[PDB]
């Protein structure tokens, strides 16, 4: 039988995460920007949740990249902006959302390259 | 697009080199789905549930 | 009410007339394979990779060019479409070189990736391949043209985005080669963008060459501060190191391009860096010390002087979280001499009304005007991506463009009204012949460059242009929601400084020289130890050792824009934020926490301990500095004009000559540009 | 805002299970200290019990308090049956870990972290 | 006949559709969806209230007799409200068939324990609780099974970091193994491998 | 055979390594060649799967026939580029003959 | 090898070297790259 | 070649060498800096330029399948040689 | 000692309608009265109108202008400019 819980969901105390990485961490909810070297748009559909970058330093022995941040490689994937916010909410991470950047629809026209009197007349194919 | 070509072809054909490069970096994409595969391993049913 | 209906595999789409088959498939979410087509270049139609079957037609149409006709069923995945793609991909690869392991594209190559998705897995080509000799077209773009697939994206980009009709195709048939025939350098403030739009490794970046692979790198979506356009960028890092800057798409700002300074000057972030606090020892030389030691000196001096005796100057690359922090500190010792190296006329309204010092029509408003009047500015170099948006309107919307100033080269044709700023008097009256155009303009746009307001008669020019626009607003009858008056800034921290009430220009310091000067990243060399009292305490906080550092008593190593989450406000007034890509080197610290650390040592602790609380404080001052990515409309220009008609200062007769005449002066302007070994090559490249 | 309960129907019926778990943990410190031959005092052990119960003093959702009680019983059982070792029990006391200063200046001197 | 593409069969897919309708007609109170994949595997997706009745019928019914619990496991999908998908893979030796029964859970909505149906599940439900923090009602002995004693967190949750938060070393000062915050000489390098081009037109999602 | 390194810093051995055991950095050389400035194998992460041998398009990285190289310290099992080139020169006579005996099966 | 000698190369070691672990010849790892971030050098003269 | 720094440490073929005051030099005390002495840059420069007749020549590095992927080099730019991007061999046209 | 006045307001929320009228009628006259004083007008969509005055040594006080009228705004601004 149901009960009334007049409070927002918080599961921080159950996740076994140190206090350090719940209160001082800022997540970034966003759709990745298209990699500009390629034309495919298949990595621009889902929402991502990433954590603020923390220090990396050089290992004295080898020069490798050392880290003391356990969440540096954490990348959650979500279907909707709302699902990503809820997940950060119930986990206590302070979030920061960026709206989806879609490519604005453009007017194309092959026949415009040969305009009798407009500057869109190309000088070379 | 799944099993890499022969090394001799990798060093001769432009399709073979590309497929070698993608298979050994990104790997092949598997269509979305789930499967439960089991075999009679020497100890008994050895199963993989793969998503 | 003219949206025809088309079908993509059966699903119906209502598209505008004139939409192509390729744009029709965008709407049902299907992306057509391509190489030659690019949404921001003129359609070419030669790669034939977009051939797509239309139901009931025998031949295959080029999806990227064929306009869509109502009642069509586009079969993006039929057998004809799949076979056309296999055949076409098979030809593209026949003469391509086995270069993927030595190619900087590999791992992010549209030719690699579209061959895996749409091509075949075999080669039946048993012949020899072609090999084309490479061209040397400058120190930024490496050409390995055997990899070219003759898609002509470079040719169209250069011609129509850079306005540099110097790339073309010579030869014919299978011997056809892209390039320049002669030996020319493709030097342009936008030339580095051919690296992005070239779909293969034919055009790659020399500075970046061989250094990393795409899968390795971590992408941090940040902003660019080399100028005031605030281009959205992506910073690739690998193992705590910055690899390359790439454009992030933002339709209303930089679209998909960045200037070469944005793209290639990051290597100045790795030289001449301040990594350790420094103080002067007994022989007068700077020596490394500790943070607790160094702050202890500045607090000790700050506790003495108050009021006019303490002043600060903000440089060209300072974040709003550090301007507001440095403002609060100095206001807590009575001082108000918070200044910026950039000059902005403080007569009339001054910075009272945002509309006075912003780009009120915005960057995307250029696309709607039908006349642009440029007053004292070389937009090609001050705002390279704003000149890109002008030429685009010059090309498509047939924008008329006029230039009051020097006859610089803008990459398009413009009417040169003259250089004497007496011409503003003429046009306002109605004498000048340009007014015949203005009477025919329903959307005028006057852009006054910040470079023209540095003149000794800066106030007069701004008042004149402010008045020539009050005649345009009634000589043409414009609506209240079309803004005509604009200011084009060239410094990243300028707009946010004025938002927070910094005094524009270092003129107050010349009036009342301070006994303590805070150089917060200032490097313009405006105030030198000959303008200041004998033995004056100077604290330099920055991230490069250039001009401010060697004259400092104390050096405080601050972060760079790649190394902090900071707020910058572009020329439109849009607020946007960077993000940490790497952390500051050595003992450098985030710039707003040094001033907060300093404030506690000196007993006047500031009321903020985290980035959150500092931005909340930014809100308390100017609440539009937390509205990220948002243009806040501003009115009350009429009021600023009414306060500008009373200024009794008059315009000198000096011709309006911008600081940058040629691409030579473009490459090295700020501290990071000057620490870059790639920009030094570019300077040496065009010079010799 | 209606949800299935785990065990408790509201916070008051859940605090009953909390105090009952705190009793059991309180009775077991003198044994853990005696059987595991820990080098602490009972008072110091019992204080540590109280410290862990107060780490979750802000929880209010009754379902959450059910799952903290469920976990705490599992932790109690791991200790009574000596499935844990000295190392495991002594991990609660963070004896080798220097604690990070909570003041701005000390953090500022020590690195980039907030 | 294609020497590279897997033989497709025909009869098995038809048989498992018939049994899927069978199961859905009989347990309409619990069944939410029935599907058969192109691999030819029957899936029953039930409301979590229906777990025990659904596995009981499938075990004891005469035209089912799925008497072996091949395994029980969870999948973490954070985008869903009920982020835990519980999967039961059952085996019928009588009919030489297999069947997958799936339900869901969240962090604060425990599932009933089927230990009364399949003793095999006893440790499987301990592993789900340990790795995903999904509580089971009426489990005879619900306690960690795979993680170290006093390990905090559920490491197979997608938001749990790969290397965890703590690590162990021997400290000669206190003469025992101690736990300390994790610092790696070399960080795990994340590779962005996804191709930006779509590989399967058959799974494309509408852009609505 | 001329003494030039085969490795061209393609980084495919690095992308495949199941253990993330290989670290690589590269830049243009003084003569413009594409070559590594760093090449490490942490032989304590390596699982000796041989996948890097398969991924290499120019037979630069191989697993030789040596198996008797146990050390007295952990640090000696972190191989940098100098060490790996030295193993190449040490074992080439035998590596070349094993590839000659097996490349036709590859 | 007395009947099938290995192919001669100018870089192949002439002198073998056995396991040098524990000795003063032992390998010692180090980073083979050069410094990345270059620091500013202050002027050597008063202002 | 194996230049030696003023500090006395050998310089590797990638130009690395610990500074004078870098403490990290302590790892070589009573031990040695592993350095490979056959600088590939120096060895590749010793090879003579192969002369060929045709204007386009294929290099696979030798050994066929035991070399590198087969590529072609243009030889038109009759002022510099054509260099293989894999093995670094040089080619020049006969006339 | 008054050092600076800041006026916040929305461009189109009626709660700030009174403040906008104050700007258009009085700002030009008020500025001529105090050519040296910095008076900052910083509009922002959907804010609460406010009036921040910063005094010597960083002391700041905020009068809230929500749902006032031009006459009631000029009085509040006159309080700050005077005493
Ligand atoms: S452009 Fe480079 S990576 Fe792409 S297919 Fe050609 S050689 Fe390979
Ligand atoms: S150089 Fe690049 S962009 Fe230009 S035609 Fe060749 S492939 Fe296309
Ligand atoms: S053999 Fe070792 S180095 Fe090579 S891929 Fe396998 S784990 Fe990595
Ligand atoms: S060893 Fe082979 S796979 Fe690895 S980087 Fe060098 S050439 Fe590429
Ligand atoms: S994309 Fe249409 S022909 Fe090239
Ligand atoms: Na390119
Ligand atoms: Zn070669």
């Amino acid at each position: 039988q149901l009960i009334t819980v007049d409070e927002k969901l918080d599961i921080t105390t159950l996740t076994g995460v140190p206090e350090e990485h719940i209160k001082t961490r800022k997540v970034r909810i966003f759709v990745p920007a298209r990699n500009n070297m390629q034309s495919g748009v298949n990595n621009t559909k889902k929402w991502k949740m990433e954590f603020d970058t923390r220090e990396r330093w050089e290992n004295p022995l080898m020069g490798w990249a050392s880290t003391a941040d356990p969440l540096s490689n954490m990348v959650l994937t979500f279907s909707a902006k709302e699902d990503a916010i809820a997940f950060a909410e119930k986990n206590g991470w302070s979030y920061d959302v960026e709206e989806k950047k879609v490519p604005k629809p453009k007017s194309k026209s092959y026949g415009a390259n040969f305009s009798w009197n407009k500057r869109t007349r190309v000088s070379t194919k | 697009k799944v099993s890499p070509p022969k090394r001799a072809e990798m060093k001769t054909s432009m399709e073979s080199l590309i497929h070698h490069f993608k298979l050994y970096t990104e790997g092949y994409q598997v269509p979305p789905g789930a499967t439960y595969t089991a075999i009679e391993a020497p100890k008994g049913e050895f199963g993989v549930y793969l998503v | 009410s003219n949206l025809i209906e088309v079908f993509v595999d059966g699903q119906s789409v209502m598209v505008e007339p004139g939409t192509t088959v390729l744009q029709a498939c965008e709407k049902v979410g299907m992306q057509i394979p391509r190489f030659c087509y690019h949404e921001r270049l003129s359609v070419a139609g030669n790669c034939r990779m977009c051939l797509v079957e239309i139901e009931k037609a025998p031949k295959v149409v080029a999806a990227c060019a064929m306009p869509v006709m109502k009642g069509w069923n586009i079969l993006t995945n039929s057998e004809k479409s799949k076979k056309a793609r296999e055949g076409v991909m098979e030809f593209l690869l026949a003469n391509h070189p086995l270069d993927c392991p030595i190619c900087d594209q590999g791992g992010e190559c549209d030719l690699q990736d579209q061959s895996m998705m749409f091509g075949s897995d075999r080669s039946r080509f048993l012949e020899g391949k072609r090999a084309v000799e490479d061209k040397n077209i400058g120190p930024l773009v490496k050409t390995i043209m055997t990899r070219c697939i003759q898609c002509t994206r470079c040719i169209r980009f250069a011609s129509e985005i850079a306005g540099v009709d110097d790339l073309g195709t010579t030869g014919r048939g299978n011997d056809m080669q892209v390039g320049t025939y002669i030996e020319k350098m493709f030097m342009s403030e936008l030339s580095g963008n051919v690296i992005d739009i070239c779909p293969v490794g034919a055009l790659t970046s020399k500075p970046y060459a061989f250094t990393a692979r795409p899968w390795e790198t971590r992408k941090t979506e940040s902003i660019d501060v080399m100028d005031a356009v605030g281009s959205n960028i992506v910073v690739s890092t690998r193992t705590g190191e910055v690899m390359r800057i790439l454009p992030r798409m933002h339709e209303d700002i930089n679209e998909e391009w960045i200037s070469d300074k944005t793209r290639f000057a990051y290597d100045g972030l790795k030289r001449q860096r301040l990594t350790e606090p420094m103080v002067r020892n007994e022989k007068g030389l700077l020596t490394y010390t500790s943070w607790e030691d160094a702050l202890s000196r500045v607090a000790g001096m700050l506790q003495n002087f108050e009021g006019n005796a303490v002043a600060a100057i903000a440089g060209g690359l300072v974040d709003a979280e550090a301007l507001v922090a440095l403002k609060d500190l100095l206001n807590k010792v009575d001082s108000d001499n918070l200044c910026t190296e950039e000059i902005f006329p403080t007569e009339g309204a001054g910075t009272d009304l945002r509309s006075n010092y912003l780009l009120n029509t915005t960057i995307a408003g250029v696309e709607e005007a039908d006349v642009v009047l440029l007053v004292g500015t070389n937009p090609r170099f001050e705002a390279p991506l704003f000149n890109a948006r002008i030429r685009k309107s010059w090309l498509h919307n047939d924008l008329k463009v006029a230039l009051i100033g020097s006859p610089v080269d803008l990459t398009y044709r413009y009417d040169h009204l003259g250089d004497s700023p007496k011409i503003l008097q003429d046009i306002a009256s109605g004498r000048h012949s340009f007014c015949e155009v203005l009477k025919d303009a329903k959307k005028p746009m006057v852009v006054l460059g910040s470079s023209a307001l540095q003149r000794d008669d800066g106030a007069a020019i701004l008042v004149a242009v402010s008045n020539m626009v009050q005649k345009i607003r009634v000589t043409t009858g414009v609506a209240a929601e079309w803004k005509v008056m604009n200011i084009l800034h060239r410094i990243a921290s300028q707009v946010a400084a004025l938002d927070l009430g910094y005094k524009p220009g270092v003129e107050a310091i010349r009036k009342n020289p301070p006994k303590m000067l805070f150089l917060l990243g200032a490097d313009g060399g405006c105030i030198t130890r000959q303008d200041l009292p004998k033995d004056c305490f100077i604290v330099y906080q920055g991230h490069h050792g250039d001009v401010g550092a060697p004259m400092a008593d104390v050096i405080l190593p601050g972060a760079a824009y790649t190394e902090k989450s900071a707020t910058y406000v572009n020329t439109e007034g849009r607020a946007q934020q960077t993000k940490v890509a790497v952390t500051p080197p050595g003992l450098a610290r985030e710039d707003w926490k040094i001033i907060r650390a300093l404030s506690e040592i000196a007993g006047i602790t500031l009321p903020y301990d985290t980035l959150d609380q500092v931005r909340n404080r930014l809100e308390e001052v100017s609440p539009n500095l937390v509205r990220y990515d948002d243009i806040e409309e501003t009115n009350y220009f009429q009021q600023a004009s009414e306060l500008a008609k009373l200024v009794n200062q008059e315009v000198l007769a000096d011709p309006l000559v911008p600081p940058q005449l040629t691409i030579k002066d473009f490459y090295m302007t700020d501290s990071i540009s000057r620490a870059s070994q790639t920009m030094a090559k570019c300077v040496k490249a065009v010079t010799e | 805002t209606s949800v299935k309960p785990i065990f408790s129907r509201d916070l008051n019926e859940a605090k009953r299970r909390v105090r009952e778990l705190y009793r059991a943990w309180y009775r077991e410190v003198p044994n853990t200290v005696h059987l595991m031959q820990l080098d602490i005092t009972v008072k110091q052990g019992r204080d540590k019990v109280r410290e862990m119960f107060m780490k979750n003093a802000h929880v209010t959702d009754p379902r959450v308090v059910d799952l903290l009680v469920i976990k705490g019983k599992m932790e109690l059982q791991e200790t009574i049956k000596v499935w844990k070792q000295r190392t495991h029990v002594m991990r609660f006391f963070h004896e080798t870990e220097t604690p990070r200063p909570k003041d701005f200046l000390s953090k500022f001197y020590m690195g980039h972290d907030p | 006949k294609r020497p590279t593409v897997r033989p497709r069969s025909d009869v098995t897919h038809k048989q498992l559709s018939a049994f899927g309708e069978y199961v859905a007609e009989i347990l309409p109170k619990y069944v939410q969806q029935v599907q058969v994949s192109c691999l030819d595997e029957l899936e029953i997706c039930i409301h979590p209230d229906g777990v025990i009745p659904t596995l009981t019928f499938l075990r004891d019914h005469t035209n089912a007799q799925f008497k072996s619990l091949a395994d029980l496991t969870a999948v973490d999908v954070p985008t869903r409200q009920n982020r835990f998908e519980i999967v039961y893979n059952l085996l019928s030796l009588r009919f030489n068939s297999r069947i997958r029964v799936k339900t869901y859970a969240d962090e604060l909505t425990p599932i009933d324990s089927i230990v009364s149906v399949h003793i095999a599940a006893n440790w499987y439900e301990r592993e789900v609780w340990d790795m995903f923090g999904v509580f089971f009602f009426n489990h005879p002995d619900l306690r960690r099974i795979l993680t170290d004693y006093g390990f905090e967190g559920h490491p197979f949750r997608k938001d749990f970091p790969l290397t965890g938060y703590v690590e162990l070393r021997y400290d000669d000062e206190v003469k025992r193994v101690v736990a300390e915050p994790v610092e790696l000489a070399q960080e795990f390098r994340k590779f962005d491998l996804n191709s930006p081009w779509e590989a399967f037109p058959a799974y494309r999602q509408p852009p609505e | 055979p001329s003494g030039e390194e085969r490795c061209i810093a393609c980084k495919l051995c690095e992308a495949i390594c199941p253990a993330q055991a290989i670290t690589i950095e590269a830049e243009p050389r003084a003569d413009g060649s594409r070559r590594t400035t760093r090449y490490d194998i942490d032989m304590t992460k390596c699982i000796y799967c041989g996948f890097c041998q398969e991924a290499c398009p120019v037979d630069a990285i191989v697993e030789g026939p040596n198996f008797e190289f146990s050390t007295e310290t952990h640090e000696e099992l972190l191989y940098n580029k100098e060490k790996l080139l030295n193993n190449g020169d040490k074992w080439e006579a035998e590596i070349a003959a094993n590839i000659q005996a097996d490349y036709l099966y590859r | 090898p007395t009947t099938n000698p290995p192919t001669a190369r100018k870089f192949i070691w002439t002198n073998h070297k056995f396991n040098v672990s524990a000795t003063p010849e032992q390998y010692v790892p180090y980073s083979t790259t050069r410094k990345k971030i270059h620091e500013w050098v202050p002027p050597s003269t008063p202002y | 070649g194996v230049q030696v720094s003023p500090s006395g440490e050998k310089i590797t073929h990638t130009g690395q060498v610990y500074d004078e005051k870098d403490y990290r030099r302590v790892r070589f005390v009573d031990r040695q800096k592993e350095v490979n002495e056959n600088f590939a840059i120096d060895l590749i420069a010793q090879q003579p330029v192969n002369e060929v007749e045709h204007r386009i020549i294929a290099c696979d590095g030798g050994g066929g399948a035991l070399g590198h992927p087969k590529v072609y080099i243009n030889l038109d730019k009759e002022t510099k040689t054509g260099t293989c991007g894999y093995c670094g061999l040089q080619f020049k046209q006969h006339h | 000692g008054l050092r600076e006045i800041r006026v916040h307001l929305c461009q189109r929320s009626p709660g700030s309608q009174g403040v906008r009228d104050f700007i258009v009628q009085r700002y030009v006259e008020l500025k001529k009265a105090h050519p040296n004083l910095p008076i900052l007008i910083r509009e922002c969509s959907e804010v609460q109108p406010k009036l921040w005055a910063r005094y010597a040594f960083g002391q700041e006080k905020t009068v809230s202008l929500n749902n006032l009228s031009a006459d009631e705004v000029t009085r509040a601004m006159q309080n700050v400019l005077s005493g």
